[PDB]
């Protein structure tokens, strides 16, 4: 997926949860 | 010059807190700050004064706190003249002229107890005793003089007894290009004092001639160094000493002892075909042979030598006790290997070291009173090994382990990862160990006994930070002790940064001393908001007894 | 084994003739990376020389932090983590700025029964750091001619 995983648990973005 | 914001604080040890900063602008390059600092349940106002100063010296800043009563202090120790508490420290740091160098480090607390009572900024809680250094200093590219004085005030009620080096001189010259040879010679003079007025006192003149030959290359290099040591120690105030100690110190002891050295290291290179191409490998093998003949030694008090830890950099090292006193008898050869990894642009991507000390004949001293689990004296007794990982450019994973056969067990071992996208955003989790037959063999005897020393150190710690739309930013650390299954230090901050202000609130609760009734740990709480006129993580990740230090 | 003994230089050919400058050029880091430069055969010229056509490798800020890694029971230090930051420039003439660093760990356990001597353990370890912070710098140094081309 993602080049970095650590996103999930800081991307801010749209959080969709 | 005019009131800043006051800021507001509850603690365990104080209950409400308030500050009321005052900031005076006296010149461009001084200013001050005058702080009350209300505290209700000791129930008074403690004064702060901050005052810093740049200068041709150099720069330097100066605290000065009073508390003129005390309802907790005189509570808990009725039969004292007088309650009030303080505090002053002083930092000078400087350089002059480029060559003269100032440096004061002083601290002086009233009690034993004020930093676990009081605000840990120029102190902390985990401090067991307040450093007081003066330093002068000349120095030139060839040749350097050092007066210096060193005082400590120990804040342990178990035994306060404290050397210190009132005088203390130290001259290094340096002549190379002697021929094939490179010369030095280190001087020293010192006058060793104790509070204790029944403890030996001492005058100590050291003189330290070496010479070495070094022969360099593309794939190796050779270093071989002789090295000359005498002292001459002058110690009076003996008759107590002398009275209850079966060995009895000499008021003049004449040390004169030669020294050899040989070191040895070697480059090997690799193309790295089966990983990615254009990496290279190194490996490095380095071998070091030193001997320093036995001289008894139990004649001397020791005063200021202690230990030193073995680590990789430190089995190559030439001394096993700091200072001067103790210089232990060698006959040892080190080996060591060092592993690194470079990717196409010629960057260090890993390395990794392990290495070894073996023994030909017993270290000795004269004065060897170190707990031993086992009586091993001969062969390869110390094993390094020291490993760093950089992972990609935000992942990092340093580690460490000691080992020790006289032990019978690791001694030391330490690990952390790390990753951090930049100052806002981090994460990292370290590991810290210390068994406790290393515990008994370098620390005081009553270490061993006592609850809160003798099972050793087995610590695991993680911070985190996390920031929020550019305007929030969360720290978190949590650090636990698994040998007692408890908490020793948690924190939680949360900045909220906009243009003109920022306001800041945090917690902590961290271990603040030991109850010898009870035998437990006492426990402190604190919660305080603060407004200033970045998004403020590092401060508050730097706020705690247990501060984050980068990784990478 | 594919190995073989390294057949090229620590320092590359170009920096082989250097310029050494800092802003306390009496101070330990210098006299370590001086060291350190002297034992890789490099040729340090004055400041103030009028042969412009070599590198320059400018020492900057150094900082030393000495913190708390682990309590006791109590509450009280056991181990102390010192870490050493040195920030340096080199300075390829006509050609570049190249920022480089150096990071350097060491621990030791407290002992206030013998502070003094464990003051003096902390001032050896001061002088090793400086040295691992010398070799480090040198050791960056590859990685600046190479991003140079
Ligand atoms: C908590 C206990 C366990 C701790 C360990 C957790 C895992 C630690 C390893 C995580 C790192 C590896 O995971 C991933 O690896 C890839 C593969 O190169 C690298 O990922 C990289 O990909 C490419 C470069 O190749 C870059 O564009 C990207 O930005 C970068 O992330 C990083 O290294 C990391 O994103
Ligand atoms: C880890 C295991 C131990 C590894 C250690 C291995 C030993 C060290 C290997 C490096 C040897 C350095 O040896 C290197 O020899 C060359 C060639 O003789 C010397 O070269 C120089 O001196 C020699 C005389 O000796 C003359 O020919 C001339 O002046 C010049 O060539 C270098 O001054 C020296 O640096
Ligand atoms: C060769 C290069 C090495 C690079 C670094 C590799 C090691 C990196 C750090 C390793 C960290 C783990 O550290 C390890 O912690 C465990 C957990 O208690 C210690 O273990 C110790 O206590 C446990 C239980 O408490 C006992 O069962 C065990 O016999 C004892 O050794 C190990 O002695 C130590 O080695
Ligand atoms: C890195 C990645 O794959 N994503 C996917 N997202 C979701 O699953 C919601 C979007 N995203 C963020 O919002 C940070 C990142």
């Amino acid at each position: 997926a993602c080049s970095d995983f650590m996103d999930w648990f800081y991307c801010d973005g749209y959080p969709c949860a | 010059s005019g009131f800043l914001i006051p800021n507001a604080k509850y603690t365990t040890t104080n209950y409400f807190e308030f500050y009321l900063p005052y900031y005076w602008n006296i010149a461009p390059n001084m200013d001050a700050t005058i702080t009350p600092h209300y505290m209700h349940r000791r129930g008074n106002i403690m004064w702060e004064n901050e005052f810093r100063y740049l200068s041709q010296a150099g720069a330097g800043l100066m605290e000065l706190d009073y508390l003129p009563s005390d309802k907790v202090y005189e509570d808990e120790h009725p039969n004292d003249d007088s309650s009030r508490r303080w505090l002053f420290y002083w930092n000078h740091s400087g350089v002059m002229d480029q060559v003269w160098r100032f440096n004061v480090d002083y601290t002086k607390v009233s009690d034993p107890s004020y930093f676990n009572d009081f605000d840990n900024k120029y102190g902390s809680s985990t401090d067991g005793y307040a450093t007081q250094k003066f330093s002068v200093g000349y120095a030139v590219q060839n040749f350097n003089a050092t007066v210096s004085t060193k005082q400590f005030q120990v804040f342990s009620e178990q035994n306060t007894s404290s050397y210190s080096a009132e005088p203390q001189l130290d001259v290094n010259y340096y002549q190379n290009d002697v021929g094939p040879f490179d010369t030095r010679i280190y001087g020293q003079a010192v006058h060793f004092v104790n509070t204790r007025d029944d403890m030996p006192e001492a005058t100590r003149v050291h003189l330290e001639p070496t010479i070495n030959l070094p022969l360099s290359n593309n794939w190796g290099s050779i270093n071989t160094e002789a090295k000359f040591l005498a002292t001459h120690y002058q110690q009076t105030n003996l008759d107590w000493y002398n009275s209850r100690n079966t060995t009895k110190l000499d008021e003049s002891v004449n040390r004169v002892m030669p020294q050899f050295k040989v070191d040895g290291k070697m480059v090997f290179e690799r193309d790295m075909e089966m990983l990615a191409p254009g990496y290279t490998q190194t490996l490095e093998p380095r071998a070091q042979y030193l001997y320093v003949p036995y001289r008894d030694q139990s004649d001397i008090y020791n005063y200021d030598s202690s230990l030193l830890q073995s680590d990789y950099s430190g089995l190559f090292r030439d001394r096993t006790y700091g200072g001067l006193d103790r210089i232990a008898s060698a006959n040892q050869v080190t080996t060591g290997v060092t592993s690194r990894i470079y990717d196409d642009a010629a960057v260090e991507r890993f390395n990794i070291s392990v290495g070894q000390i073996y023994y030909f004949t017993e270290s000795r001293t004269g004065d060897d009173n170190i707990t031993w689990e086992n009586d091993d004296k001969t062969g390869s007794l110390v094993w390094a090994g020291d490993t760093y990982w950089r992972i990609s450019e935000r992942w990092g994973l340093r580690g460490g382990i000691q080992y020790d056969t006289r032990l019978d067990n690791v001694a030391t071992s330490n690990s952390s990862i790390e990753y951090r996208r930049d100052e806002d955003r981090l994460v990292q989790l370290n590991y810290h160990y210390a068994s406790p037959e290393y515990i008994q063999a370098t620390l005081p005897k009553y270490y061993s006994t006592a609850e809160q020393y003798k099972n050793g150190i087995s610590q695991v710690g993680a911070v985190a930070s996390r920031p929020i739309a550019d305007r929030w930013s969360i720290v978190g650390a949590y650090y636990y002790d698994t040998n007692a299954n408890k908490q020793a230090d948690s924190m939680l901050g949360v900045q909220y940064s906009s243009c003109c202000y920022a306001i800041r609130v945090g917690y902590e609760r961290k271990l603040n001393g030991w109850d010898n009734d009870k035998q437990h740990a006492v426990y402190d709480n604190a919660i305080g908001f603060n407004i200033e006129l970045g998004l403020g993580t590092q401060e508050m990740l730097r706020s705690n007894i247990l501060p984050y230090q980068n990784t990478l | 084994c594919g190995w073989h003994l390294r057949d090229t230089t620590q320092v590359p050919s170009t920096m082989k003739v250097m310029i050494l400058d800092s802003g306390d050029p009496n101070g330990p880091l210098s006299r370590a990376v001086r060291n350190q430069l002297r034992l890789n055969g490099v040729e340090l010229l004055d400041k103030e020389t009028t042969r412009k056509d070599v590198p320059s490798l400018r020492l900057g800020k150094v900082s030393i932090a000495k913190d708390t890694a682990s309590v006791f029971r109590n509450g009280q230090t056991a181990e102390y983590q010192m870490i050493m930051t040195v920030n340096a420039t080199v300075l390829i003439p006509g050609r570049d700025i190249y920022p480089i660093s150096a990071k350097v760990f060491r621990s030791f356990f407290d002992n206030p029964q013998m502070a003094l001597a464990k003051d003096n353990e902390q001032d050896m370890i001061v002088k090793e750091m400086y040295d691992r912070a010398a070799e480090q710098l040198i050791r960056k140094l590859p990685s600046i001619r190479a991003a140079d081309i």
